[PDB]
């Protein structure tokens, strides 16, 4: 067997990962004078894979900070086969990628 | 009697046709509470949300059959089914190889295979020219070529820089004097657009021909840079034939905006560019990487690659194909038993949806993904 759940398990990702663009793209077109917004979006994408209290007091998305935390409390209905490492590397993979589609690096 | 090759694609067309979404094994609740996560932003939480929520809802009965997908997951997946992911995954880091002046590379690695043993699946992506739209005049004594924003033409004192997408620093030929007469010609705006054709074509100010000037010795030389973007991508599966038959190609695609795969496979546009045949097809690929006619581009492009039935209106007016475009392609070999295995445990995941009918086990997904979606927001909004 073995197939289908890797298959279902790239094509969830995706899906999490095209949300998660629309989301915060959306959400960083519309900041301040400071760049808070894009503040954050720079401290997430670098940040260590076990930290966890930055989501105490943040302007990300409240979606971004709850799939941070435990991913599997905000979306009860992902899989187990998906780990919270794989889905905060995907979250800083997503972040890094935005943050410099749009200061126009890239 | 039909061959293990072409059972695979009658298998992925009448299960795409059928079952859809569920082909991407998503599971209803999953993409039901991911929609919310989506579509929560666009409810205003002072309102009656009870109707917001049964309105976001509403629309993915449609969000099932809206164009919502990528050409590129929808060669992905196809990948994937047709191989396994170990191959899908060494396939897909292949490097891409482009195509030739007619086509004679692809062709010719065609021909020397026997169509009665092997099964052909080859991945195509047409990449589109995405030159620089900025340009920037910066002192030489501020500017550093490691740190400087990349895809933008940087115009100094004494060079005129082009940095590409990978940050390679290209001199684009002009002496000093030159240089700093384009630079002294030009206002001291920061940065300037290469995109407005009032200046381009009808110039006016000193700034308006030395933009044009610049444009003009980028486009002059495009040939030595690297600055294409991913536009399209399908596949073509040509699987093995039964004894005394012709060869056959079939085109699986999607096009975000426009149709998905399911509404690719429904309009039986795979077997409509199919009657083509494969040399033709290749000759027409390799003429819209090799014309520079607008309007043969954009026809080549429209009947190759549209929704059904929009054909004349796909390119055509605004959507019109002025940029050139390169068609890169690889290729691997598909062993039709694993292919087989792999659609048969998606059926199995399919069959887990309760309903006698293809239309049931669709409104069961539907249905139970519309539920999930409902939930998760009253959820995220305390009702």
């Amino acid at each position: 067997h073995m197939f289908f759940k890797d298959y279902q398990k790239k094509n969830v990702m995706r899906l999490l990962q095209d949300s998660l663009e629309k989301i915060i793209n959306e959400w960083l077109k519309t900041d301040d004078e400071s760049h808070t917004k894009l503040k954050s979006l720079q401290e997430l994408s670098e940040m260590d894979i076990n930290a966890t209290s930055f989501a105490e007091h943040s302007p990300l998305p409240d979606f971004v900070t709850r799939l941070w935390l435990d991913p599997h409390k905000a979306l009860d209905a992902m899989d187990k086969n998906i780990s919270k490492n794989e889905i905060r590397k995907l979250i800083k993979e997503t972040a890094r990628e935005i943050e410099l589609v749009f200061t126009h690096q890239k | 009697l039909e061959s293990p090759g072409f059972m695979v694609h009658k298998k992925l067309k009448s299960m795409s046709q059928s079952y859809g979404v569920m082909m991407t094994g998503v599971p209803a609740e999953v993409l039901g509470q991911m929609q919310a996560e989506r579509s929560i932003p666009s409810i205003n939480k002072t309102g009656n949300l009870k109707q917001q929520i049964a309105k976001e809802v509403s629309k993915v009965c449609h969000m099932m059959t809206e164009p919502t997908q990528s050409a590129g997951q929808a060669s992905n997946d196809v990948c994937e089914l047709l191989l396994g992911k170990i191959e899908a995954e060494k396939f897909h880091f292949t490097k891409y190889e482009a195509l030739s002046a007619d086509g004679d590379n692809l062709k010719n690695v065609l021909e020397n295979t026997a169509p009665s043993s092997t099964n052909l699946l080859i991945r195509f992506e047409i990449d589109r020219e995405d030159p620089p739209i900025v340009l920037v005049k910066t002192k030489n004594e501020n500017f550093n070529p490691e740190t400087a924003v990349k895809n933008k033409i940087y115009l100094l004192e004494n060079k005129l820089y082009f940095i590409d997408k990978m940050g390679n620093l290209f001199n684009l030929g002009p002496g000093k004097k030159k240089c700093t007469q384009l630079f002294n010609a030009i206002g001291d705006s920061a940065e300037y657009s290469l995109c407005d054709p009032f200046v381009l074509e009808e110039p006016e100010k000193p700034e308006d021909f030395a933009i044009s000037e610049i444009v003009d010795i980028f486009n002059e030389q495009k040939e030595r840079f690297d600055f294409w973007i991913g536009s399209h991508s399908f596949t073509i599966y040509i699987p093995q034939t039964l004894g005394e038959s012709p060869r056959q190609f079939y085109p699986y695609q999607a096009y975000f905006g426009s149709h998905t795969l399911q509404d690719w496979f429904v309009s039986d546009k795979d077997e409509y560019l199919s009657r083509i045949g494969i040399d033709k097809y290749i000759e027409k690929l390799a003429v819209l990487g090799k014309t520079t006619n607008t309007k043969e581009r954009s026809d080549i492009y429209a009947e190759f690659f549209s929704k059904r039935g929009r054909e004349a209106f796909f390119c055509a007016h605004l959507n019109e194909k002025r940029q050139p475009l390169r068609v890169k392609f690889k290729i691997t070999e598909i062993n039709p038993e694993l292919a087989l295995k792999n659609l048969q445990e998606t059926q199995e995941f399919i069959d887990t949806h309760p309903g006698e009918n293809p239309s049931d086990k669709v409104e069961n997904y539907r249905n139970r993904a519309k539920l999930a979606m409902t939930e998760h927001l009253e959820s995220l909004l305390d009702i």
